[PDB]
């Protein structure tokens, strides 16, 4: 994963200034999910461009989509607005089936995707799809890292959960380790083969709790890996100061790091200002969503071609 | 660079305590509301005493301009808001529904629909073209300190003496969101920051913070200030630097640094409790009026 051809783009449709921010390929094959800059979520080809569907869904930024394996079911996050974050039906009609009015951040299940995990503050909640009872509330106060950015995360196996920095046994609630505090924000992922956590530049492993590797380049980096969990990603975020102009998440730049020893592979400068980026479920594609700049945002879908 | 306020125009000419003062959409005018009853324009760069309106009976605690800044809507203690038509002073409307003293107003950025909260604990979303009352909101157990409207309207933002700052949904009506803090002092202020994100709050522990509303954190906290038993008005500036300012109840007004707390400048002069305090749209300006011992406004310059 070095190489990365162009494959095809396209920019939000009648709309002079592109307001897409965020990109999942949807389980239907030659279709990219965009949450838009003004709630909406679009449904496009990803190889045509063509807009296929319109949702409103929120009244405020997407920042985040995650569409379930299945087809199924999609969840959104917002900025601002109830609920903050939403999970939609998508069999054949788009229609809500639950909300979830205070986490800011919102993920599926891992193993089987049977419970939805959201994130408020410090605090995560287990969520269940079809009901949509609140199961858990995950946060110790005597633990807490206060992570700026933080995300509460499930494992491979759902047995284990991890949400500022902490290690929750999921079957007793009971909170197993506190990984040390090394940064503000970046509050940490488990590594797709469930042997070892990533917290920031730390890769920590999951059995002894040994710091197995330093890895720079992840300062600050969200993280995604392809769908084998074999290459992974890094776009480092950017920055508080000053009031508000639409500014993009990320900076222009992404790293490609071999998913097994962490040792680089190539970094890769779109430059413009990167808002997303996303895998897709046969690692053939990555797509990216990039900035032109406007008079204040006008974004791009590029699709781009993993070598 | 740290500011350089420097004491432009002092405008007298008030009966008795001014409560709320005001710059123009447009930054040409001075709007001022008293305890005497009075609505008065100055001369937003000068101070030039202008036009002087009148027809409430009681008090005056709140006036709020429209986006053209063609009409304010004056708030009474005598439990009445009216439309003005500025250039003549001629009430344009007289809204009526309220049960007590309406004590903060304000429009939307379409200036057409009214906003207020009043003692008679309520919140209330009015038409200014009618002036008929949409909606009553039983917002708060407790008398409503202020009410403000985000650079879209779509979200009310209400303060209560009972702690509750809370986040309405003008088009439905429906509770959005309830801050609380832990503790539940009173809340006498609160606004939208000018980028909408974000809600600026005051308290009566000497408290001023920042929030993000959403998130339902509190992301800063000036103090220093005195604010025990006075809704002191108070106001973001982005036109220089970023900066926070506040009136006071030692008759003083500061200013600390909306991204580090701090307290970057003072400006004293004042004879009573500094209960108002504008920032003019466009220049480095700052308004502020204070109360009866005092009954006189005072325009403050700066270079950034």
């Amino acid at each position: 994963a070095s190489a990365f051809r162009p494959i095809s783009v396209f920019r939000e449709a009648n709309e002079d200034e592109s307001g897409f921010t965020c990109c999942a390929f949807s389980a239907r094959e030659r279709f990219l999910m965009l949450g838009t800059c003004t709630g909406q979520l679009k449904l496009y080809n990803v190889f045509s461009g063509q807009e296929e569907a319109s949702y409103n869904c929120h009244n405020s930024a997407i920042t985040h989509l995650e569409p379930s394996r299945d087809g199924s079911l999609l969840l959104t996050s917002a900025t601002w607005s109830q609920p903050l974050s939403a999970l939609w039906g998508m069999k054949s009609v788009f229609d809500m089936k639950h909300s979830f009015t205070e986490d800011h951040y919102v993920e599926f299940s891992k193993h089987s995707q049977d419970r939805v995990i959201g994130t408020k503050g410090d605090i995560a909640h287990i969520y269940d799809i079809q009901t949509g009872n609140k199961l858990l509330t995950l946060f110790n106060p005597d633990l807490a890292n206060n992570y700026k950015r933080n995300c509460a995360t499930f494992n491979p196996t759902d047995d284990l959960v991890l949400n500022d920095g902490v290690l929750w046994d999921v079957r007793s609630a009971q909170a197993i380790h506190k990984f040390d505090k090394f940064n503000m924000n970046i509050s940490g992922v488990f590594h797709p083969n469930g042997l070892e956590v990533i917290i920031n530049t730390e890769i920590w492993d999951l059995r002894t709790f040994h710091l197995l590797h330093t890895v720079p380049a992840l300062d600050q980096c969200r993280v995604v890996f392809n769908h084998t969990g074999t290459v992974m990603y890094g776009a480092m975020l950017q920055a508080d100061l000053m009031e508000e102009r639409m500014k993009s998440p990320f900076g222009s730049s992404f790293r490609t790091f071999n998913a097994t020893d962490y040792k680089p592979i190539a970094t890769i400068d779109v430059k413009r200002n990167i808002f997303d980026l996303c895998t897709d479920t046969k690692d053939c594609y990555l797509a990216v969503i990039e900035n032109q700049g406007s008079m204040n945002m006008d974004t791009v879908c590029r699709l781009y071609e993993v070598g | 660079v740290k500011p350089n306020y420097a004491l432009k125009f002092t405008l007298a000419g008030h009966t008795k305590a001014v409560s709320s003062v005001k710059f123009s959409p447009n930054g040409e005018w001075l709007a001022s509301s008293s305890a005497d009853k009075l609505i008065k324009i100055w001369g937003a760069y000068d101070g030039k005493f202008e036009k002087t309106i009148s027809g409430h009976k009681l008090g005056i605690s709140d006036v709020a301009w429209s986006s053209d800044s063609n009409l304010l809507v004056s708030a009474s203690d005598d439990k009445t808001l009216k439309i003005w038509d500025v250039s003549s002073g001629k009430c344009l409307k007289t809204l009526k529904g309220h049960s007590n003293y309406v004590f903060c107003c304000n429009f939307n950025p379409q200036s057409n629909l009214i906003v207020s909260g009043s003692f008679d604990e309520s919140v209330r979303i009015w038409d200014v073209k009618t002036g008929k009352c949409l909606k009553t909101l039983p917002a708060h157990s407790d008398p409503v300190s202020a009410v403000h409207f985000n650079r879209d309207g779509s979200l009310i933002v209400s303060s209560s003496y009972d702690g509750l700052c809370r986040i309405w949904d003008t088009a439905s009506g429906q509770c959005l969101k309830t801050l609380i803090d832990d503790d539940n002092p009173p809340v006498s202020f609160v606004k939208f920051s000018p980028n909408g994100k974000y809600i600026l709050a005051a308290t009566l522990d000497n408290t001023l913070k920042l929030w993000d509303y959403s998130k339902g954190k509190c992301l800063k906290t000036y103090t220093g200030h005195k604010n025990e038993k006075y809704c002191i008005f108070a106001n973001f500036s982005v036109t220089g630097g970023k900066w926070i300012v506040s009136g006071s109840e030692d008759n003083l007004v500061y200013i600390w640094n909306l991204q580090t707390k701090e307290i970057v400048q003072k400006l004293q002069g004042h004879t009573d409790v500094v209960i108002s305090t504008a920032c003019h749209p466009t220049e480095n300006i700052i308004a502020s009026a204070a109360l009866e011992n005092d009954k006189t406004i005072k325009l403050w310059k700066s270079d950034c």
